[PDB]
């Protein structure tokens, strides 16, 4: 017996919790990648990065914190605990924001572990590896948001922050600066999640409401057995049903399940392309068309040039202090607002 | 406009009456199942 | 024998193409009225003047607009909640300067989709199925009736209701944010816990089934025709996928049983779309998301920002362009 | 504020409101108690 | 407690749930106090 | 009486089905919760007492039942001023005892009685299939309801009076005298408009339409107690509903979710059954009161407020309405039929009078506008009033906001309920709530679509 | 003054003692010959001292 | 079914468990109370007390702009 | 002050009243 494969045997065992070879990847960067975030929503400030409390040990509650990103003053420097900054100092490591670039990347990592070990234990069980391919969608999202979006901009401190409240700091920074709601990427996004979200639904309950009389109970649930041979509800009633409620059904359970797993996956790759596109600034801010009339006639009003005229108050109002490290003195009577607020 | 008001009236008490007439109609036997209620 | 039992029995076949029973007959005409109202006024609709301040908003394709910033406008915000048909109006022109389209396709739509759930209803009955699908219908439903109904009754107009349109939809939830702060309600995390959760447990679903199916086909053609409709047999091997996804993550937090799996797919956006649209319409009489702005202080008293204090400043300056010109007071009390 | 006579129980009256959740999570402990049946 | 070398499950489960409960109740008390109440 | 899955199928999660056939225990169950119901009456009531500085108004403290005491003139005078603290404390001390009592009763009948009450009693043993049975118990709970809107009205009458917001002198706890029995009036505010300046019941404006509906309300049910006592259901009732336990519970589900609904709309609508001294200004109240205020402020520092444009082209502050009333300026154009007690002395036949605005608003109108302006029903989750943009505070979310949230969501899953129970109720009478069987499939029979 | 107070605080006792006892009492049917006659006299107590505390509420 | 290991309501209903248990888990929360409460967490992280966001000399926020010499700027910066 | 104390032990008192009545039928042998 080689040592290779004595050491292969003991981390492919029938455990509680599997291992195997992609485990030495997902386990110590996921625990580095998680351990990082409860410690730096636990304890560590913003201060120095931000300007803000972002730890229970300042008083913010889960909203309200985060592991938040580095100062802008770094650019993309990785941002080592031994690295050029912190110069081994864990605490000044701790105040730079260097546990952002130590939460994104082990979970990156770790991300890269738990789809290696979705392929180990797919070929060890014997099945095709489809649940890997849909999950090559939230690790699009995540190296395309928590990457690629910093990457192509300043510095790693507009990339978003580990919290509740920094996420949705993102999320109407990317409104205000971008205008990622007109990006037909994030539409696409939007779609896929919202489709995957009903087909959830709607196939959950077609199964309940489809169910075989299999059992004397009022619970049905203990109707079921997993060894049988025979589907436990009819698709020939399901598919009667959908076609006369809504015109089309399902006729094909095989498509029903790939088109389940299609949809979110290809709406996560969407707003992927779409996010790399806005890490360059090439957004679909405007409609040049609908401006140039704005421009000439006054009596031209959309909902897209309302939302331009949002999108222009959020960016005055938000970024002195969004963005403190650009010292944005904007005086009050440069802030752009509607009559009488 | 008093023209189309009383139209609209007509169409949509008379869609509503069928609804109604239609689920007073031994609506329960409608069904593949013990239709004797 | 008769004629109305003709009619009813009609009305009620299951041999119908679409199913139309007494909910379909409802269902129908509110539909199209609708359909074709929302599609003339999308194409040709004059402006709205939907802030009530006589600054008339081009919603139509002839006006200006693409697909993307077109909408049907919702109605005069000098109308509010009153009842607004078409003989109400002096002239056709003057309904729709005043948003008549708006109020006439959400009414006719609200009605329609209210008796889709009841049809769902009544075709699982007529077909012998269990009558839950239009519970789970009931949550889109819902979601619908808290932006175009529960919030302009709770707001007091009809101009706050979700305008019909692409970016329409995008101005109604940046004003929703900078007035309610939806995003720190918890029904609406609730609610992105559901479209999030469903989308994974869509994909997971999906990726099992697709990845435990048994071998029925060849490599060339598609592994589809692996399936034929009304086969008795599984398609896929379920206790493959449970070995799988309790190896991926433990034994005890995979699903087994398909009939508790299924329900549990059913139930977790059922219930976030439930909690989001209670959300919003709760937000509609102004029980706002959670207000964290200057929470922590130093000892002295000055204030500490948080990331709720930038997403304030955010809130403000689409709070103080919203609306530019109607605003008259210091307020913005509904 | 409450009577003066009765002003030695108003801890007591502070936390009196909650025991309908007491009630409903107490369902869940007689469920576990006899086993989910 | 009414067996031989064993606690009942149930017992378990509501002293560690009263904990879980009483531990979510002081984070919710501590929202109202101290540091993060706005006072 | 089976207690576990196997001896009932049904499971712990869906166990209280277990009580469908079991009639006694059944009844247990409903006198438990109902001694649930008057426990939180009575709890909340002795914990708002507590919890109230009588000098400061009730919507600033966070209290729902003291506002609904106070609205039937317990303890209160002139304006909302709390005059006595007893009385709602009385209230709280009764529920309190009664819910003792309650329990007591629901615990004997779920654990000890008759676990079917048919084998003891003809009177209260109920079959769901017997109709006549269930049609007394209608009718018999039907005259208790009719009792208490009639004791709702001798109240009103003969018992010192109910809060009237409108009563000449400003708001006070009046007798109502001359009750509306006038049946055109009671009526045609059913058949009034669900919409805008109509609010269907909604708009019910002074006590006396209230106290008269409720005279009415009592002898439709006690004549309709009578009915379903002295009448078995006729024949097109028979053949249109289905009836079982979870076909009446259902029933009872979406008339709850309708009540829901409507009582969502009356706290959120109505200052009249839900006064503002109490209950605080509504939201139309306060934007009719900033528009107001702002007014008066203006009007102070010169300003023409008539002929006042603003920066649209309509008025600053007045304007007209659609069909052509003198109405406040600003979005406030969309509360134009609010009606409050303290703008009707400035309303004209036409509208807000000129005359009026210019030189009849007092110092207290001035106030009261103040007053509602800043406790406008707008608030944080975390009781943090205002607008959401503002600081942390001000400790404030109106009572009509908490009412009208929690009653719509109520509503709402009731609703929710219905359609479950309504569509259980059909599949279990028609015999496949289980699912379908196999060898007799419908669908298998039936021709293909296409 | 205290003595309405004794009185009060006898009350939420015996109320204590009743919450604990008649479940108990309703769910052990073998000792109901045990438990029927003082869960009789239970409630006559606790009756008594809801009116004596309403007569002293009267009298303080 | 069983893996290999014992099942968890076999070891969490046992005395024994408990007995280790009843002391680690306590003890446990009075170490992270005791990080806390003797301020050791602030000195760890580098995370400001309620009286060091800002200093007598300095009333803005210490935002970093060095981008190698951090250790000197925050020093400053107090 | 002392009333966060009385308040916590009415609470406590309450928390554990339904638990007891639970585990004395259970240890009794009640019908549960
Ligand atoms: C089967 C049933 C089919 C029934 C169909 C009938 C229609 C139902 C839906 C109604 C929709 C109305 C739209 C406009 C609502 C509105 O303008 O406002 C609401 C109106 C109240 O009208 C308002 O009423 C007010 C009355 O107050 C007046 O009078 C008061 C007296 O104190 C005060 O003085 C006040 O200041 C004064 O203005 C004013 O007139 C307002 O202008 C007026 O708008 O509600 C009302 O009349 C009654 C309450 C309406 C229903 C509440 C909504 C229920 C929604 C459920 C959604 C479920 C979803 C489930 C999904 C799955
Ligand atoms: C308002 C809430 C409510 C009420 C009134 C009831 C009532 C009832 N349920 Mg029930 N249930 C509920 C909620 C409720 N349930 C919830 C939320 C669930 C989900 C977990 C269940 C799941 C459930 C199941 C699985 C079953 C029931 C059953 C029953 C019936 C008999 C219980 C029994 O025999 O065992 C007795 C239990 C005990 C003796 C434990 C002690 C509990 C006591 C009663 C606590 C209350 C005492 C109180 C503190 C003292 C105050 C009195 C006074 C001194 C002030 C009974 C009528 C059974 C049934 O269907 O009957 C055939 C049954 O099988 N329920
Ligand atoms: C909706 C509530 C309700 C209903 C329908 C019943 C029904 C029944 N009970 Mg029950 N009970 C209840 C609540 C209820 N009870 C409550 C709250 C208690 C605690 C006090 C009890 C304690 C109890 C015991 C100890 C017993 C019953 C018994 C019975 C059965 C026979 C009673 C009889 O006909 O004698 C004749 C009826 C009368 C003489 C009517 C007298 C009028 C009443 C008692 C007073 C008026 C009530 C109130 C003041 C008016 C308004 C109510 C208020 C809250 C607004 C019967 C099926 C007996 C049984 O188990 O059957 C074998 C039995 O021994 N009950
Ligand atoms: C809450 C108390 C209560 C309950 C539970 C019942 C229950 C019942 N009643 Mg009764 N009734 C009551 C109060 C009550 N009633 C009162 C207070 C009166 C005095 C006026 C009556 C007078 C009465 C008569 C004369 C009859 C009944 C009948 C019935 C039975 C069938 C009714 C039916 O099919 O509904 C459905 C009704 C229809 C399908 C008819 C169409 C009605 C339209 C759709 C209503 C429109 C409402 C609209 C959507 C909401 C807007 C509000 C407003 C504009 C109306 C049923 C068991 C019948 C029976 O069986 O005799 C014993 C019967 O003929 N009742
Ligand atoms: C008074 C009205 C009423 C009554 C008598 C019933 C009665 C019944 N229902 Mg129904 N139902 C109702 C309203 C009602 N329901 C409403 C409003 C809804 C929509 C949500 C439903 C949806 C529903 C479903 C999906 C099912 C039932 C079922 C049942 C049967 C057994 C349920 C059970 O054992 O309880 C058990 C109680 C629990 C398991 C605990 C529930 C706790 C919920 C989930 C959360 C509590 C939230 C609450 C606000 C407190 C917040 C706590 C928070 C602070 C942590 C029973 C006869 C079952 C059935 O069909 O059997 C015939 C069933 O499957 N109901
Ligand atoms: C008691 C809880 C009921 C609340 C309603 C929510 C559950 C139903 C939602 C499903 C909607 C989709 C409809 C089609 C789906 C469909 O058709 O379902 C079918 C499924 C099968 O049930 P059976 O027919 O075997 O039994 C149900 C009845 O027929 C008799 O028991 O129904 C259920 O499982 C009901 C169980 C709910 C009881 C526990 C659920 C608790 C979940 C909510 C907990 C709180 C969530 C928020 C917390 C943050
Ligand atoms: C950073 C770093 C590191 C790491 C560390 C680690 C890895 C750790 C850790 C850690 C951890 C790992 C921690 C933890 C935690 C936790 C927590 C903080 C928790 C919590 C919780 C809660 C609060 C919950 C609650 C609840 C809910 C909500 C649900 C249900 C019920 C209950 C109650 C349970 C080192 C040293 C390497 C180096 C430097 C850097
Ligand atoms: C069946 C059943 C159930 C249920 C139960 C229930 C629902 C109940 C109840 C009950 C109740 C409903 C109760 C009660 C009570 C009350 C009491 C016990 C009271 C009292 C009193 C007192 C003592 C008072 C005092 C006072 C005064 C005089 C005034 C001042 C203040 C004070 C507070 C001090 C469950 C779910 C668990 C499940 C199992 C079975
Ligand atoms: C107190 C008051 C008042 C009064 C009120 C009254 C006098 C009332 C009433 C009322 C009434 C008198 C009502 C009602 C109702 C009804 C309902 C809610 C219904 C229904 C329906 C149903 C449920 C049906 C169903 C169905 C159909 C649809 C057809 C087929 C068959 C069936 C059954 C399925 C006033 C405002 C003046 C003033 C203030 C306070
Ligand atoms: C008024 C008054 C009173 C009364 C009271 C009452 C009325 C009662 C009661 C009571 C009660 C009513 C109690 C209770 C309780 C409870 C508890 C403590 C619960 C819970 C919990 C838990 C933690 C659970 C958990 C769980 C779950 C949910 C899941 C699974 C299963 C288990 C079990 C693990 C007294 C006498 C004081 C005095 C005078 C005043
Ligand atoms: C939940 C996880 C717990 C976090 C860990 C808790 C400890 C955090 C660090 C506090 C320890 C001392 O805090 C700081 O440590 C660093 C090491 O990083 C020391 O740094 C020292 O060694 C490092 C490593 O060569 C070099 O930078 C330099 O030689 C010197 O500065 C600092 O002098 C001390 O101020
Ligand atoms: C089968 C279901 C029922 C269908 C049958 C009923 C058909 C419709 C009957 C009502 C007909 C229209 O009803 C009538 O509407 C007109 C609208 O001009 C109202 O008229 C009102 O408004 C108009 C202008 O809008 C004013 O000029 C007029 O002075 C005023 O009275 C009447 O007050 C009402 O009586
Ligand atoms: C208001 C409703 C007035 C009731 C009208 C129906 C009265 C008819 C009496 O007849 C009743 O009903 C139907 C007629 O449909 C018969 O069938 C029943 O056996 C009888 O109980």
């Amino acid at each position: 017996r080689g040592w290779f494969d004595v050491l292969d045997d003991w981390l492919k065992r029938d455990r509680f919790v599997f291992i195997g070879w992609s485990g030495l990847l997902l386990f110590p960067c996921a625990f580095m990648a998680l351990g990082g975030w409860l410690t730096g929503t636990t304890f560590v400030t913003s201060w120095y990065t931000h300007g803000l409390a972002s730890s229970y040990l300042e008083g913010a509650n889960f909203l309200t914190v985060a592991v938040s990103s580095p100062a802008d003053a770094f650019g993309h420097s990785l941002l080592f605990l031994w690295g050029p900054e912190a110069q081994g100092n864990l605490t000044r490591w701790f105040q730079i924001g260097g546990l952002w670039p130590f939460v994104a990347l082990h979970g990156a990592f770790g991300l890269i572990g738990f789809m290696l070990r979705q392929f180990e234990i797919s070929r060890l069980v014997g099945i095709r590896p489809y649940n890997a391919i849909a999950f090559s969608g939230p690790i699009a999202v995540f190296v395309s948001v928590f990457l690629m979006y910093p990457l192509g901009q300043s510095s790693w401190f507009f990339a978003p922050s580990f919290g509740v409240a920094g996420i949705f700091r993102f999320i109407l920074f990317l409104q205000g600066f971008h205008n990622w709601t007109l990006n037909p990427f994030h539409m696409m996004g939007v779609a896929g999640i919202l489709g995957g979200a009903l087909l959830c639904a709607i196939h959950g309950a077609t199964v309940e409401n489809t169910l075989f009389e299999d059992g004397e109970d009022s619970n049905t649930f203990r109707a079921f057995e997993p060894t049988q041979a025979e589907e436990t509800y009819s698709m020939v009633t399901a598919n009667r049903f959908w076609s006369q409620i809504f015109g089309i059904a399902f006729s094909n359970k095989r498509w029903l399940h790939f088109f389940m797993l299609f949809v979110p996956v290809t709406g996560l790759w969407m707003s992927s392309v779409g996010i790399v596109g806005l890490a360059l600034n090439l957004r679909a801010y405007d409609f040049v068309s609908q401006e140039l009339r704005a421009a000439e006639d006054p009596e031209f009003e959309t909902f897209y040039t309302k939302n331009i005229l949002l999108n222009e108050g959020m960016r005055a109002w938000m970024a002195p202090q969004d963005q403190p490290h650009e010292n944005f003195i904007f005086p009050e009577e440069v802030l752009p607002r509607g009559n009488a607020l | 406009m008093l023209t189309l008001k009383i139209a609209v009236y007509i169409v949509v008490g008379l869609f509503i009456s069928l609804f109604i007439f239609g689920f007073l109609s031994s609506d329960p036997t409608r069904n593949p199942g013990r239709k004797d209620f | 024998a008769s004629l109305w039992e003709q009619f009813c029995q009609w009305v009620t076949s299951t041999n119908n193409r679409i199913y139309v029973g007494w909910f379909g007959t409802l269902m129908i005409p509110t539909l199209l009225t609708a359909t074709t109202c929302f599609i003339i006024a999308f194409i040709a609709a004059p402006p709205v003047d939907i802030d009530g301040i006589r600054e008339p908003v081009a919603g139509s394709l002839l006006y200006g607009n693409n697909i993307i910033s077109g909408a049907v406008v919702p109605s005069s915000n000098a109308i509010g909640l009153h009842f607004y048909p078409i003989w109400e109006a002096a002239s056709l022109d003057e309904w729709l300067y005043n948003g008549g389209p708006y109020q006439l396709v959400v009414f006719h739509f609200l009605i329609g989709i209210f008796c889709y759930m009841g049809r769902q209803w009544e075709l699982s009955y007529r077909l012998g199925m269990r009558p839950w699908i239009c519970v789970a219908y009931s949550a889109p439903v819902s979601a619908a009736t808290a932006v175009f109904l529960i919030y302009p009754i709770g707001q007091g107009s009809f101009s706050e209701g979700m305008p019909l349109g692409i970016s329409g939809t995008f101005n109604f939830m940046i004003v929703f944010q900078a007035e309610h702060n939806i995003l720190m309600h918890p029904f609406h995390m609730l609610g992105v816990a559901g479209v999030f959760g469903g989308s994974l447990f869509s994909a997971m679903h999906g990726s099992l089934v697709t990845s435990s199916l048994v071998r029925e086909t060849t490599e060339v053609e598609s592994q589809n025709y692996g399936y034929k409709f009304g086969q008795e047999e599984e398609t896929y091997n379920i206790v493959a996928a449970h070995g799988y996804f309790g190896r991926l993550i433990f034994q005890y937090a995979s699903f087994n049983n398909s009939r508790s799996l299924h329900f549990f797919l059913g139930a977790w956006p059922v219930i976030g779309i439930w909690f989001t649209a209670m959300g919003v319409s709760t937000m509609a009489f102004n029980l706002n998301g959670f207000n964290f702005n200057q929470s922590i202080l130093d000892s002295q008293g000055r204030v500490i920002g948080t990331w709720a204090d930038v997403l304030n400043r955010a809130n403000i300056g689409f709070e103080v362009m919203h609306e530019r010109n109607a605003h008259n007071f210091p307020l913005d009390l509904a | 504020k409450l009577p003066e006579a009765y002003q030695i129980f108003d801890p007591l009256v502070d936390v009196l409101p909650v025991i309908p959740l007491f009630f409903l999570a107490l369902a869940f402990v007689w469920q576990a108690a006899v086993g989910f049946k | 407690m009414f067996a031989e070398g064993r606690i009942p499950l149930w017992v378990v489960g509501v002293v560690a749930g009263i904990g879980a409960i009483g531990v979510l109740g002081l984070f919710f008390y501590g929202a109202y106090a101290g540091l993060g109440s706005s006072m | 009486g089976g207690r576990d899955l196997p001896s009932t199928g049904f499971a712990w999660w869906s166990g209280n089905a277990r009580l469908i056939n079991l009639s006694g225990k059944l009844l247990g169950a409903h006198v438990a919760h109902a001694g649930l119901i008057v426990f939180w009456a009575g709890a909340m009531t002795l914990f708002e007492v507590a919890h109230f500085i009588p000098e400061k108004p009730m919507y600033e403290q966070g209290l729902i039942l003291l506002p609904h005491i106070a609205t039937l003139g317990w303890g209160v005078g002139p304006a909302g001023e709390v005059t006595d603290i007893f009385p709602f404390f009385v209230v709280g001390v009764l529920h309190l005892i009664s819910s003792a009592v309650l329990g007591l009763g629901g615990i004997y009948h779920a654990l000890r009685g008759p676990e079917v009450l048919e084998e003891y009693s003809s009177f209260f043993g109920y079959d769901w299939k017997d109709k006549n049975q269930m049609t007394n118990i209608i009718g018999y709970h039907l005259i208790l309801l009719g009792c208490g809107a009639l004791l709702l009205v001798f109240k009103a009458m003969f018992f010192g009076g109910v809060y009237d917001t409108w009563a000449p002198g400003g708001g006070d706890v009046r007798v109502i005298t001359n009750p509306t029995l006038n049946p055109a009036i009671i009526f045609g505010y059913l058949l009034k408009a669900p919409f805008g300046g109509e609010g269907w019941i909604i708009s019910v404006n002074n006590m006396e339409d209230i106290i008269g509906g409720h005279i009415w309300i009592g002898l439709i049910c006690i004549s309709g107690g009578i009915w379903h006592i002295l009448t078995k259901p006729f024949g097109w009732a028979r053949r249109a509903l289905i009836w079982s336990g979870e076909a009446y519970l259902s029933y009872s589900l979406g008339a709850l979710s309708l009540m829901g609904f409507i009582a969502s709309v009356f706290v959120w609508f109505n200052n009249t059954a839900y006064p503002s001294e109490f209950y605080g200004p509504t939201g139309m109240e306060a934007s009719q009161s900033q528009a107001f205020t702002f007014l008066v402020r203006d009007q102070r520092l010169g300003a023409n407020i008539a002929s006042a444009q603003g920066p649209t082209g309509l008025g600053k502050y007045l304007m007209r309405s659609p069909s052509g009333e003198i109405i406040f300026g600003g979005e406030t154009m969309r509360f134009w039929d609010f009606r409050g007690p303290w703008l009707e002395p400035l309303r004209g036949p036409n509208g807000l009078d000129l005359d009026k605005l210019r030189n009849d608003i007092q110092p207290w109108q001035v106030r009261r506008a103040a007053e509602y302006m800043t406790h406008a029903p707008l608030g944080s989750l975390n009781s943090v009033g205002g607008v959401i943009t503002d600081v942390n505070s001000f400790n404030y979310v109106s009572p009509r906001a908490w009412l009208a949230t929690s009653h719509f969501v109520l509503g709402f899953f009731f609703l929710v309920g219905h359609l479950w129970h309504a569509g259980r109720a059909r599949a279990a009478a028609a015999g496949f709530e289980k699912g379908i069987d196999r060898e007799t499939e419908p669908t298998l029979f039936m021709p293909d679509l296409d | 003054s205290i003595v309405f107070q004794i009185a009060l605080a006898a009350l939420v006792l015996f109320s204590f003692v009743m919450v604990v006892g008649v479940p108990v009492a309703y769910a052990s049917p073998q000792n109901w010959d045990r438990s029927k006659p003082l869960l009789y006299l239970g409630s006559g107590i606790w009756a008594i001292l809801v009116i004596v505390v309403a007569l002293l509420n009267f009298l303080v | 079914g069983t893996t290999g290991e014992r099942p968890f309501s076999d070891i969490v209903t046992s005395i024994r468990y408990w007995v280790i248990h009843s002391i680690t888990i306590p003890m446990l929360f009075i170490a992270g109370w005791l990080f806390v409460s003797t301020g050791l967490a602030y000195d760890a992280f580098g995370t400001p007390r309620p009286d060091e966001y800002f200093t007598q000399t300095r009333q803005e926020l210490p935002i970093l702009q060095e981008r190698y010499d951090i250790n000197q700027e925050i020093q400053e910066f107090n | 002050n002392l009333e966060p104390i009385f308040q916590l032990t009415f609470l406590g008192l309450i928390v554990l009243a339904g638990p007891a009545v639970v585990f004395v039928l259970a240890f009794r042998g009640g019908d549960l």
